[PDB]
């Protein structure tokens, strides 16, 4: 068995020939290894020690490659053959990788075997261009009610999720993965996003605390997750979303769609100062390294929809970014800002006040907006939009003798508003998010006093499962909503109110 | 060459070690059965319910 | 079938630990002189080859 | 289906609303709602009844 598989490992280890190039490290400190010899060495090429840690050259200096340690400092030790790997930093990427955890050089850390890929692709390949592009036209409906109505995301194009340090950022994207499940699981090849998560600088506890949630939930089937954790080597955690666009690359280019989470970028900002700085490469503002808006920005350009000429594929992205204390003027979260394509602005004192998710709903823009949206809840969903700006601005009159006017925006909003909550790791059907908004939108929730409204989302539910499951299931499926079809709904919310 | 001496090595000299069927049995949950039918007993037999009821409650529909 | 994928990865690490036992002992042994020669001949015919 | 039954059940709830007879009425055609609507998501989450011994 074990012994078997043993026997043939060491059968499977053959005598080698003869390895061009080689160095002597002329000093190791501070895991930049500075290696005099590598007469021929590609820039950024991976080289390998003599003790057995991999390292990349960063730099290629007029008379030392500067080679920059994977792994702990005490692995190389002064003078001692630096090996020339010879492929510039490259990954397995195949339909192969799907549900398996690896870490960013590739290598099966999930301890499931070896990673069974179909290609190895380079890890710094350059963005889809101006021509390859066609303009997103395909909703990705997140299954959260708020994020799918008030902030639409569409496939191929990057959305932020910037947001304040641990006020459950990860969860909102959890979430999203979660609901990829219902396209997923099906036989319609052009609905099944493949969803990748990179998950950089998070602690190997939190990183299983994911792999446990997903596999909970019953998600890896359509789950690679990259994870190069805050143990792990500078150099890793540089590596580390890079090597996550070129696994995202296979799926783009075979023409599948695919959803790439990198979470969170805060965290690659921070690594990237790291590598430069001990690499005495100029410092820049804010002491974040000098290029840091080149890095950002060739990361997040690689997601991309790609035309009907080059396979329509898609890499829809969501970059999640932390914001100390909310200062979004801080520079790693405006450079990111600018970068995107849209934000979520996930808000703490929402996050307190009960609102979970917590998306503060007046600073969320979708910048690729009504392309996406099920065309349905499009129609459904318009007026939810312009009715929770007015409560937003009628909200400080809260404070006495009011209007009629302002009294039934009030209670409108508050119904609304509390209507829109979702109870956390658990995804909902898109065709039951156009009959929740619906009552919403129609004023029929209204009356139904703000306790109750809780009560009432679940039994409206149930209720329109019972009685018309041929009405969900037209909504479903006809995915547009016909006048007819907005009649019977009328009548059924009319029905459910009632009871 | 040292190839041939770790095979060689490691596959005559030793192998597995001992591990026995039963002391698995402790790590992992083992099959019980699922006990009861559970059967339901009828409830309300009788015109006694229907007695009652009639009586009981007298409001009218209205 | 989760105990039984825990006992194979406990047999693969307990054959590892034996296999490093192996390698201690190979190290010692006067193969560590003769099978310097076979790498002396190796390199002649790899070189060569070139 | 189910959904027949109930139907004229909700039917006959919005016309029982025309009855002020009801007292507890309403209560138990609520509570076959409730079990029936246990019944169905039952239904919906079984599991296949054996192990594969195909895969598993």
């Amino acid at each position: 068995e074990v012994s078997s598989i043993l026997e043939e490992r060491i059968k499977g280890v053959s005598d080698e020939a003869n390895l061009n190039e080689t160095g002597r490290v002329l000093a190791v400190g501070d895991g930049i290894a500075r290696v005099f010899g590598l007469n021929n060495i590609q820039a950024e090429e991976l080289v390998e020690f003599s003790s057995g840690v991999k390292g990349m050259a960063l730099n290629l200096e007029p008379g030392q490659v500067g080679i920059v340690l994977f792994g702990s400092d005490r692995l190389v030790k002064e003078g001692e053959l630096v090996k020339r790997t010879g492929n510039i930093v490259d990954v397995p990427v195949g339909p192969g990788l799907l549900g398996r955890v690896v870490d960013a050089l590739g290598n099966p850390i999930d301890g499931k075997g070896p990673i069974d890929a179909a290609g190895r692709s380079r890890a710094q390949v350059k963005a889809p261009g101006i021509l390859p592009r066609r303009s997103v036209h395909e909703p990705v409906q997140t299954g959260l009610k708020a994020v799918d109505a008030l902030v639409p995301i569409g496939r191929g194009q990057r959305e932020l999720i910037i947001g304040d340090r641990q006020t459950g950022k990860t969860a909102v994207a959890l979430d999203t993965i979660l609901n990829q499940k219902r396209w997923n699981n099906g036989s319609d090849e052009s609905k099944k996003l493949y969803c990748v998560y990179v998950a950089v600088g998070q602690k190997r506890s939190t990183v299983a605390q994911l792999v446990q949630t997903l596999e909970q939930h019953d998600a890896m089937k359509y789950s690679i997750i990259v994870a190069a954790t805050a143990s792990e080597a500078a150099p890793l955690q540089y590596l580390a979303p890079f090597t996550a666009a070129s696994i995202g690359e296979w799926f783009r280019d075979n023409g599948k769609h695919a959803l790439i989470v990198y979470d969170d970028l805060s965290k690659q900002a921070v690594a990237y100062r790291q590598l430069s700085l001990l690499l005495r490469r100029p410092p820049g503002r804010e002491a974040y390294p000098g290029d840091v808006f080149y890095l950002h920005s060739r990361l997040l350009e690689r997601a991309a929809k790609l035309s009907e000429k080059e396979g329509s594929g898609s890499l829809t992205a969501l970059p999640v970014i932390e914001t100390q204390g909310g200062d979004v003027s801080a520079y790693i979260p405006t450079n990111v800002i600018s970068i995107t394509d849209g934000q979520i602005f996930l808000e703490a004192e929402l996050f307190y006040k009960g609102i979970r998710p917590a998306i503060n709903v007046g600073l969320s823009v979708s910048r690729v907006g009504s392309a996406a949206q099920v065309k349905a809840l499009k129609q459904v969903a318009g007026s939810l939009k312009l009715f929770l700006a007015q409560y937003r601005e009628v909200a400080a009159f809260a404070q006495s003798d009011l209007d009629a006017s302002t009294k039934q925006t009030l209670v409108r909003g508050e119904r609304l508003t509390q209507l829109l909550k979702q109870n956390q790791y658990s995804p909902l059907a898109t065709e039951e998010q156009v009959p929740l908004i619906y009552a919403g939108v129609n004023g029929h929730l209204d009356g139904i006093e703000l306790s109750r409204i809780g009560e009432f989302e679940s039994s409206f539910l149930s209720y329109l499962k019972s009685n018309h499951n041929e009405l969900l299931t037209e909504i479903r499926e006809k995915g547009e909503l016909s006048k007819e079809l907005l009649a019977s709904l009328k009548s059924a919310t009319e029905s459910f109110v009632a009871t | 060459n040292v190839i041939q001496d770790l095979y060689l090595r490691e596959l005559k000299d030793t192998k597995l070690a001992p591990s026995t069927l039963q002391d698995a049995e402790g790590n992992v949950k083992p099959w019980n059965p699922p006990q009861k039918p559970n059967l339901p007993e009828l409830e309300l037999q009788g015109p006694e319910a229907l007695k009652a009821y009639t009586e009981q409650n007298v409001e009218t529909a209205h | 079938v989760r105990y039984e994928a825990s006992l194979r990865q406990l047999e693969q690490r307990q054959l590892a630990k034996s296999v490093i036992s192996r390698v201690q002992s190979e190290l010692g042994n006067p193969k560590f002189q003769e099978k310097v020669l076979q790498q002396s001949i190796s390199e002649i015919e790899q070189l060569l080859s070139k | 289906a189910k959904s027949a039954a109930n139907k004229l059940d909700w039917a006959k709830v919005i016309s029982s609303l025309r009855i002020t007879g009801s007292t507890a009425t309403q209560l138990s055609s609520f509570k076959k709602r409730n079990d029936e609507a246990r019944r169905q998501l039952l239904e919906l989450q079984s599991q296949p009844t054996e192990v594969d011994f195909s895969h598993y």
